[PDB]
């Protein structure tokens, strides 16, 4: 992957009415975790999805798998959680994202999510 | 050479620092300006009297706005840039920024490795 | 069944519980459902990140207050201008809250029969602590350990623990505790997790409690809303309540609404749930007026809309002679609870003094540009640094009496884009509360002088802490009340009053997790009648 840049212009800018902006998808639903450049924290935690597994397969069912329900590791007395998208979220408005995603962060060739989502579901 | 390498160098002089985005640059350039060149031009002039002697009353008022420009990230009361505003990351190691996590959650028990010291 | 009026933490509560149980529900909810992740970007897009209510727009047909600038959607007049905020919108007041889940102490519920002032409840603590818990495993709040007397006995611990506390917050909470034990600072009870809780994440310093959590690490009204429709209840979003009609039996058989266009829409109902805010419940009770009830439903004792309260707040603002970095962490964890009680409380009232954990990074940045002085980049970061580091504030609730000359009642003149009376508040400040900050004065200046300060500002104009309550008092018979202890109205059998404006004392804390116990209190109620 590489740092976005892509809301990096898009601050300021007044939200956009009806259809489904990714970009500011991942801004609004994410960032906050993995920052806006999807670097990650420093001290690792929350990781930097650019050079994640998941972020960049091939099928990326296992990605939106993430987005859909989250993460749950429990282990070290410690535990972690990336929370839930599934109510949150549309089918199109997760596939819309995944593409956004793979595309500007894993390899974008094999980045399908055409309404597989609701399947997933 | 565009009036945006002039304006971009004209920052890192002012802002003390270097990797500015050139994509914010631009932005910020905008808003400081109308759809004018008035102020696209009159920027080498100033560097001029900046990286040497006095610099003019009015040609100061000029540099203060480039400043708050990329600082506080906000011209004429319209934000241009909030994550990459300058304030925030002067005191970073591991930047703060309000509606950002930055590490993780028991991140706040020790004491902040302050930065420049 | 039962029908719902206001989507917020209070009425949400209510409409879960009665799903769950089987029974059919309707939700009405007065303005849009917005998602979290729109609500960020548009404060993240907002030039003052200090205008709390600024992400939230106030749409045409479900408008609320909005001060940057003044939208005037309220008519104050009196001594002092009751400039509180409330959010109309699928989630309620909760998406901007600070999630201190603060218990009120046994004599809050019986200020008369102790100190002889104001009025007592008609239960007591002990009544409502079972329930306290039950509001504390729903909403989720982390709390200190026994080894911290909060002064609210508990039956059970809390469901989670507290992170660490700021750098800021441990220092400045040591400093004053070994100065003088009678400040008693310790750590505040919120329903922030300390832990991945409810299926939620867990506190990363965002720092942004209010204006909202990016995340939902704190709890947001949306929740239990969530978690209704899940259980079967039906939401109805844009379905602003203005009328309720009654049968012969003085019970409630229906409530109108207009939607976004302003056309007027009947709800048929067993059971009526009004869960509005503490100044919309009153202005649809002062509304619903009719031959057989002149004076409003529920409003024999024309008590309705009276009553209101809202703790008159007082801050103070130094730069400490150490660096803390306030905004590494939530904006409050630290709370003073030294004068929350004692005998003085029949002269002056009780306050909580809360230190500021809000990054000031943005301001004090500001405050040195605002000199409008040329500097090299050297000596900006220099000040940048000393002044957003050594800045501390603190802000407090006091407690005002329930008064019946502090009314809500919906203006005769004026009215909103739909048509409806827009709320005229009548809100004074009596001298019992005038003495207490004057004594509140007196700590700021002495916790000034312990932390090293300078530039020490004073805060003493009353600031609205916005804890609407007592417009639907609580009492024992109906010649000056509205409810019961069961929450229920003397006129109308039934009418069920989930809000503030059901609390006779507005007591020393934030007031959210007494509406969520007292919730769970009906809901288990209503219960066993329908
Ligand atoms: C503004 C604020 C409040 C606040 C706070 C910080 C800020 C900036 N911090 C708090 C804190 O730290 N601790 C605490 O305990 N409370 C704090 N608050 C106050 C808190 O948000 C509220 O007291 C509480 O959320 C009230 O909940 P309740 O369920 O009683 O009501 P609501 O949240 O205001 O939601 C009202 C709902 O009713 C709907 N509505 C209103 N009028 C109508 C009509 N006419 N018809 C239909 N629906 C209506 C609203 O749309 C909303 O859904
Ligand atoms: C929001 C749209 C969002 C997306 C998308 C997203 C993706 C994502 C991926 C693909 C992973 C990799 C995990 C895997 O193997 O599949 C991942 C991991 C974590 N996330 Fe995430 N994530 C989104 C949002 C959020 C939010 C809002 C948070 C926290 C507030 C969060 C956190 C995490 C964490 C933690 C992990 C991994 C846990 C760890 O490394 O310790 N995500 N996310
Ligand atoms: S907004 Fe979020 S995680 Fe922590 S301090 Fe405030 S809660």
């Amino acid at each position: 992957g590489k740092p976005a840049e892509d809301g990096l212009k898009l601050r300021g800018v007044a939200l956009a009415s009806s259809g489904i902006d990714p970009a500011r998808l991942y801004l609004g639903n994410c960032a906050t975790c993995h920052q806006m450049q999807g670097k990650g924290t420093p001290d690792g935690y929350y990781p930097s999805l650019f050079h994640n597994s998941t972020v960049g397969a091939s099928n990326p069912s296992n990605l939106v798998q993430v987005i859909l329900n989250g993460v749950q590791r429990k282990i070290g007395s410690e535990d972690i959680g990336m929370p839930a998208f599934r109510y949150d979220l549309n089918d199109a408005q997760i596939a819309a994202l995944t593409n956004y995603v793979t595309a500007q962060f894993g390899n974008p060739a094999a980045k399908v999510t055409e309404q597989d989502v609701a399947k997933l579901r | 050479t565009a009036p945006l390498d002039t304006f971009m160098t004209l920052s890192e002089s002012l802002t003390g620092k270097k990797g500015l985005s050139r994509v914010i640059g631009e932005r910020l350039l905008q808003a400081l300006q109308k759809g004018s060149f008035k102020t696209a031009d009159s920027l080498p002039q100033l560097a001029g009297a900046l990286a040497s002697g006095s610099l003019t009353p009015e040609q100061e008022s000029l540099a203060l706005t480039i400043l708050e420009a990329w600082y506080l990230g906000i011209v004429d009361n319209v934000v241009i840039t909030y994550e990459e505003a300058l304030m925030f990351g002067v005191v970073s190691d591991t930047l703060v920024i309000r509606s950002y996590c930055p590490n993780k959650p028991g991140f706040w028990a020790d004491k902040p490795i302050e930065r420049q010291a | 069944d039962v029908v719902v009026v206001g989507s917020g933490v209070a009425g949400a509560i209510v409409a879960h519980q009665l799903a769950m149980a089987g029974k059919a529900v309707i939700l009405l909810e007065a303005g849009p459902r917005m998602p979290r992740w729109e609500i960020v970007e548009r404060f993240r897009n907002q030039p003052d990140k200090m205008d709390f209510m600024a992400p939230y727009p106030s749409s045409p047909w479900a408008p609320h207050p909005e001060y940057g600038p003044p939208n005037d959607y309220l008519i104050l007049k009196g001594e002092h201008k009751f400039n509180s905020q409330y959010i109309r919108a699928v989630g309620g007041t909760t998406w901007h809250w600070a999630a201190s889940a603060w218990r009120f102490i046994p004599n809050d519920f019986k200020m008369k029969s102790v100190y002889g002032v104001g009025r007592d409840w008609p239960i007591q603590y002990d009544d409502l602590e079972p329930y306290y818990q039950r509001a504390e495993e729903e909403l989720g709040v982390w709390g200190p350990g026994p080894e911290e007397d909060l002064y609210s006995p508990r039956k059970q611990p809390y469901p989670m623990p507290p992170l660490p506390l700021s750098f800021n917050e441990q220092t400045i909470k040591t400093a004053l505790n070994n100065y003088d034990p009678k400040f008693h600072v310790v750590t505040e009870p919120v329903a922030r997790n300390s832990r991945p809780y409810d299926g939620r994440p867990t506190c990363c310093g965002n720092n942004n409690c209010m204006p909202i959590c990016p995340i939902g690490a704190m709890y947001n009204g949306i929740v239990h809303v969530e978690k209704a429709e899940r259980a079967g209840a039906k939401l109805i979003e844009n379905a602003v309540v203005y009328k309720l009609e009654t049968g012969p039996d003085k019970r409630i058989v229906a409530a109108l609404y207009k939607d976004k266009t302003g056309a007027e829409h009947r709800v048929e109902g067993k059971y009526f749930v009004l869960a509005a805010n503490g100044i919309e419940t009153p202005k649809i009770l002062l509304m619903s007026a009719n031959r057989d009830f002149p004076n409003g439903v529920a409003n024999s004792s024309d008590m309705v809309g009276r009553n209101l309260m809202d703790h008159p707040g007082t801050g103070v603002s130094f730069y400490a002679s150490e660096k803390l970095w306030p905004g590494r962490g939530p904006q409050e964890m630290t709370s003073l609870i030294g004068f929350r009680d004692g005998p003085f409380r029949a002269t002056e009232a009780a306050k909580k003094i809360h230190l500021s954990n809000l990054s000031r990074i943005d301001q004090e940045t500001q405050k040195i540009f605002k000199a409008g002085k040329l500097m090299k980049p050297d000596e900006l970061d220099a000040q940048i640094r000393d002044r957003s580091a050594r800045y501390v504030q603190f802000d407090c609730f006091h407690e005002i009496l329930p008064q019946p000359e502090n009314r809500i009642v919906p203006s005769k003149t004026a009215t909103d884009a739909i048509g409806i009376p827009r709320p005229e508040i009548t809100y004074a400040i009596d001298d019992y509360v005038k003495r207490g900050a004057a004594h509140t004065r007196e700590v700021y200046a002495t916790a000034a002088k312990v932390l090293g300060g300078t530039d020490v500002v004073f805060n003493d104009e009353f600031a609205p802490n916005n804890h609407i309550t007592g417009s639907t008092i609580m009492g024992a018979d109906a010649r000056d009340s509205v409810v019961d202890k069961d929450c229920r109205t003397f006129d109308h059998p039934n009418l069920f009053i989930s809000s503030s404006a059901t609390m006779p004392t507005v007591g020393t804390v934030n007031v959210t997790l007494t509406i969520a116990a007292l919730a769970l209190r009906m809901s288990d109620t209503l219960k066993k009648e329908v």
